[PDB]
């Protein structure tokens, strides 16, 4: 039941994101790479912020430990710090 | 004006570069070009725009060459993408994503030393700030000034009331 | 076929040449041409944006489709993106880059029109009201805070304001800067229509003819308020006339003053934006004469360097004495008049004389009209016939030297 | 007057910047864009369903969720004009599977 | 007194963390060493200009770090440098005696010990022993001289944001994020002190919680030692909290003698100029914090800004606010006091000018501490 959401990333949210980059022609077929690349990336970091908050003795994780995973793989947050 | 009128009638350098140049066109596969151009030749005037520019470039297309598309690239241009949107209805019941919901899960979760009515305090301040931030997102971009505050000190009695009392604004408290 | 061709290689040949001779080219193919085509003095400007946004009002030429009112938004970037080192060409040696992200122009709203658009004009105080000529007798008032964004369903147009006086189609409207709801119309009726909507109900409709002119004899070929003069403006026709009239004047059929302007009909006339002496007037002599209004005997300067038949002419509000027109050689020549009367090289003169700065020739069909953008200096939009529209501007050293 | 005529249907890598001279002031960068363009709950219910995957007994909150979403589109677009410039490179403007693998590689993910 | 944003590429704009001055040169000129996420150590020289302005120059990079480094201290004699990042590791630098490195930085030791990503790093009176901080919640003691590991402090629940070294030797006094203080004897190594609440008399936590932005709590000694210094203070004077900062004098380390409220922003990070200055002349009051033969000045991190505090004012006489676009990250003084070198997490950093004896007339003689 609650496994068939590979495809929930929408054709407008994909398109929009393509919009916000700058480009006028897009490959059809390369959706579903964009939603396993945005998976693997998804994967990592919560993993990797689970790391954290059990090795704060943290039950639920906080988006401070969504930052420590975001510069252990290594990017900038802002505004939020 | 209207009397007399009426009278009378009756890397290197940037700046060594110049500026930036832009060119598009619609009908180009060809991606539009952004790029700032030095190139020195007489014989391309705007009195005959259409001369050969000898030792300079060849007459010949790119555009080809740069995007032979064939593609289905879905004519994301334009007129199709945008306007469509998807409405939804969801379940927060059972794992609450939520200020109030993810407070009393992490109080239930997780006891400390601290009195049920801090607790709820604490929770009303939280909601409180998140309300406020909020309400300010709608401030967007704000352009920000820096601000300093010189060394003013208790023995200059002629400084700057205003820094004065922001100072004095900061107080140092002390405990008994 | 030869001809096709022809255009096809002068078209290859300047889009080739452009990156030298033009800094800002943005070119458009349209659905349908327009007879239309004119900024707004509104800009937007976001903060935290790297562009600014410019707005146009066109039209639709369609023989047999719903002609539609249409405004367009259009993506300029920015003075301060105007200068950025990004990345370096080593083959090239410049700081170029392809890239992907640039402005973009967008079609806003759509209103139903009958007919096509002859003549569409707004409020020089008031974006909101529009004035389009049509080919019926009628002339419509739109406003788009006033209209669905979106044309309606329905085929027929929906006019907030009609206008009577005329008898049939024509080419001439125009707006009083300085007086409000004052416009200008001409027709082929060989009368001159002035209406005033300032004075109309909120519910009204149909607007009277408040003053009608008929000293022309000839087909009225375009009429235009005067920059500065609160009840002054002229008329020009195709009985190669050039006529003043006075609204303060107690005959609409003896105008005030009356002097022939070539000896070839004219389409339309300009005055500076700055000065209230000089007016431009273009001809179907491949003449373009100057009047200084101290003087309308004798013309300040007939300008010559079109092949054929010049339509539209207008000034700058950037620079007082620039001036550039269009008509059907698809050729849109800058001309400036700092450099009348100044020696020049043969090898600057095979073209034609030095009054002239620049020559826009990348129309594959006929000019159909232009505008030249009250902010932003040197920038134009220019339509051809062939639903083809482009945003340009030429480069700087050609007037800044 | 004029002759009119029929009108026919229209239809390297690392571009690091040299620690002098480089006074670049982004400041719309700064500020999160407050736009998140995507549907909120299909990702949340990605999220929570990974989570499961991972670890059960656990609570998430709204501002973690939203920033793992800017995180989100944040790496979407650098990869995104990366890949712009690998197909300008590539000499090619539809965007290819193997454009975003080798701009993936470019970071070194 | 000047403020100078800096506006130079200091890390290709990944924010900065950690920096530090060269103690070891007295001269007006400085060796600055900085800390990004570039995984790249830039060191860079800097110095008053011809109209005072604090101008920089870069001077060597580092660039072994596999990942990103978080704390960056020279040694109290500066001639070594210790670095430290997200790769687990910390590693000892001497210049040694390259198209865009003047000089040569060469690793001199490998020390390990914490198998996670390192916050803080602390160095001895002398140099010669080291305290660091990192995830790991755990606190080690190194030897310089030897480079191993010699001992753990395994007490602490959450996270360990900063770590220092007592000038006289005897303390070693170490923050969890968990709210709780802990001072560590040399001798004993054990907890000396260990302060998480206080009586009024409602008992609450004097420091803040996990739910704060901030990423690092750094802290030290007083050069002279008999005062310490903690940020991240909370005072519920009702039914809220505020941000503060405490003072603790060695007579007791568990009540603070007294705290230095903070309104709106927090503290994250808290320095002390290693120079002394004379008493300036004030009335006789309590309003110094501590009453010394000689005084001393301080620089203190909030979230966005820097507050300086001398030992006879409990006001701040210097404040700069709305400098910085993103939280602050790192302070650092110049062995002189003249340059204060002020880094963020935005990406750039600021200085400060101080002309001479602006500040007071530095020690003839710099006071011994007994060890």
């Amino acid at each position: 039941v609650l496994r068939d959401n590979i495809q929930g990333i929408t054709k407008p949210a994909i398109r929009r994101l393509a919009r916000r980059g700058g480009v006028k022609r897009i490959s059809g077929l390369i959706y579903e790479e964009t939603r396993g690349v945005l998976k693997v990336f998804l994967e990592n970091v919560i993993r990797d912020a689970v790391t954290y908050t059990e090795h704060a003795k943290r039950k639920t994780v906080t988006a401070m430990d969504v930052v420590y995973a975001l510069k252990r793989q290594g990017r900038t947050l802002y505004g939020f710090g | 004006l209207c009397s007399q009128l009426d009278q009378l009638l009756q890397v290197p350098e940037r700046r060594k570069f110049g500026r930036m140049k832009l060119l598009q066109f619609c009908e180009n596969h060809r991606p539009a070009y952004w790029g700032t151009w030095n190139k020195k030749t007489a014989l391309i005037r705007a009195r005959d725009p259409w001369a050969q520019d000898t030792k300079l470039l060849d007459y010949e297309v790119d555009s080809d060459e740069e995007w032979e598309e064939e593609e289905p690239g879905e004519s994301l241009s334009h007129s199709e993408g945008d306007d469509d949107d998807d409405m939804g209805e969801d379940e927060d019941e059972d794992d609450g994503f939520f200020v109030p919901h993810g407070y009393l899960s992490e109080d239930e979760g997780v006891t400390e030393e601290c009195a049920d009515p801090e607790n709820h305090k604490v929770r009303q301040k939280l909601k409180a700030k998140e309300w406020d931030e909020f309400l300010a997102k709608g401030k967007r971009f704000r352009v920000l000034q820096p601000v300093k505050i010189g060394c003013v000190w208790a023995a200059d009695r002629d400084c700057a009331g205003d820094d004065l009392k922001v100072l004095q604004q900061f107080a140092a408290c002390f405990l008994e | 076929a030869v001809e096709e061709r022809v255009i096809n290689e002068e078209y290859k040949i300047w889009k080739k040449n452009t990156p030298f001779l033009y800094d800002l080219v943005m070119t458009h193919a349209l659905e349908w041409p327009s007879l239309t085509a004119q900024w707004l003095p509104d800009v937007t400007r976001p903060e935290g944006k790297d562009f600014s946004i410019h707005r146009l009002v066109l039209g639709t030429h369609t023989s047999d489709e719903q002609n539609h009112l249409v405004i367009a938004s259009v993506q300029l970037p920015n003075d301060d993106a105007q200068f950025d080192a990004s990345h370096y060409d080593s083959e090239k040696g410049e700081f170029g880059g392809f890239g992907s992200v640039s402005g973009k122009i967008e079609i806003e709203i759509k209103i139903n029109h009958e007919g096509e658009v002859n003549r569409a004009r707004y409020m020089p105080q008031n974006p909101c009201i529009i004035a389009t000529k049509t080919p019926s007798s009628d002339v419509l008032v739109f406003d788009y805070t006033k209209h669905p964004s979106k044309p309606d369903p329905s085929g027929e147009c929906n006019p907030d304001l009609r206008l009577r006086g005329h008898q049939k189609e024509g080419y001439g409207l125009s707006w009083n800067p300085n007086l409000s709801g004052h416009l200008l119309s001409a027709s082929d009726d060989h009368t001159i229509c002035l209406w005033d909507i300032s004075a109309v109900p909120k519910e009204g409709k149909v607007v009277d003819a408040k003053t009608i002119f008929t000293g022309h004899t000839a087909v009225v070929e375009d009429v235009s308020w005067h920059l500065l003069h609160e009840s002054l403006f002229g008329s020009v026709a195709d009985d190669q006339k050039l006529m003043i009239w006075d609204t303060r004047s107690n005959n609409t059929s003896k105008p005030s003053h009356s002097v022939d302007a070539h000896t070839a009909e004219v389409n339309c006339l300009s005055f500076n934006p700055y000065s209230e002496f000089i007016l431009a007037t273009g001809s179907a002599d491949k003449t373009v004469a100057l009047w200084d209004l101290r003087n309308l005997k004798l013309k300040l300067h007939s300008f010559e360097s079109h092949k054929d038949e010049i339509f539209q002419v207008q000034w700058s509000p950037h620079n007082e004495t620039i001036l550039a027109s269009s008509g059907t050689d698809r050729r849109l020549n800058v001309w400036d008049l700092s450099k009348i009367g100044e020696e020049q090289s043969p090898e600057d003169a095979e073209d034609g004389p030095p009054e002239l700065l620049f020559i826009h020739g990348g129309h594959t069909a006929k000019i159909s009209d232009f505008s030249w953008n009250p902010n932003e200096p040197w920038v134009i939009c220019s339509v051809s016939e062939d639903n083809i529209m482009q945003v340009w501007q030429m480069a700087e050293n050609i007037y800044n030297d | 007057a004029r002759t009119k005529q029929t009108a026919r249907k229209s239809t390297k890598k690392p571009h690091r910047y040299r620690p002098g001279t480089v006074a670049l002031r982004e400041i719309r960068r700064y500020q999160k864009s407050t736009e998140l363009l995507i549907r909120k709950l299909p990702f949340q219910r990605l999220v929570r369903e990974i989570a499961q995957d991972f670890k059960t007994d656990l609570r998430f909150q709204s501002s973690a969720v939203m920033a793992l979403q800017e995180a989100c589109e944040a790496y979407l677009v650098g990869l995104f004009e990366d890949t712009n410039l690998c197909a300008i490179h590539a000499k090619r403007v539809t965007i290819m599977p193997k454009d975003i693998q080798l701009a993936r590689r470019i970071r070194g993910e | 007194m000047k403020v100078i944003t800096c506006e130079i590429a200091w890390h290709n704009k990944e924010p900065v963390y950690s920096l530090d001055f060269q103690h070891g040169t007295a001269g007006r000129i400085h060796r600055l060493a900085s800390a990004g996420v570039d995984t790249n150590v830039r060191i860079w020289k800097v110095e008053k200009g011809p109209d005072g302005k604090a101008i920089v120059e870069f001077l060597s990079n580092l660039a072994r770090h596999t990942k990103a480094v978080n704390v960056v201290r020279f040694s109290p004699t500066g001639e070594i440098l210790a670095s430290g990042g997200d790769d687990a590791v910390i590693l000892l630098w001497k210049v040694n005696d390259a198209q865009l490195n003047k000089e040569n930085w060469t690793v001199v030791k490998t020390l390990r010990g914490h198998l996670e990503d390192v916050y803080d790093i602390c160095w001895a009176t002398d140099g010669n022993l080291m305290a660091s901080a990192s995830v790991d919640n755990t606190a080690i003691i190194w030897d310089v001289s030897k480079g191993q590991k010699i001992s753990i402090f395994n007490e602490h629940k959450s996270y360990v944001q900063g770590v220092t070294w007592d000038p006289l030797g005897q303390y070693v006094a170490t923050l969890s994020c968990d709210r709780v203080l802990r001072v560590y004897s040399i001798q004993k190594k054990r907890v000396a002190f260990n302060v998480s609440k206080m009586l009024s008399a409602r008992s609450y936590r004097m420091f803040h919680d996990d739910s704060m932005k901030s990423f690092f709590r750094r802290l030290s000694f007083t050069p002279d030692g008999s005062l310490l210094l903690t940020p991240a203070g909370c005072v519920e004077s009702g039914e809220n909290v505020m941000n503060t900062t405490y003072v603790f004098s060695r007579k007791n380390l568990k009540r603070p003698i007294a705290h230095l409220p903070c309104p709106g922003k927090a503290t994250l990070a808290v320095r002390c100029c290693p120079v002394y200055f004379e008493l300036r002349p004030v009335v006789e009051t309590g309003v110094e914090l501590m009453s010394l033969p000689y005084r001393l000045v301080f620089a203190v991190a909030s979230e966005d800004s820097v507050l300086l505090y001398d030992t006879q004012q409990s006001f701040p006489f210097g404040y700069v606010s709305n400098i910085h676009y993103h939280t602050l990250s790192d302070i650092s003084w110049s062995s002189d006091g003249a340059f204060l070198a002020i880094s963020s997490t935005d990406g750039y950093c600021s200085f400060v000018t101080f002309e001479k004896d602006e500040l007071g007339i530095p020690l003839k003689e710099k006071p011994v501490l007994n060890m």
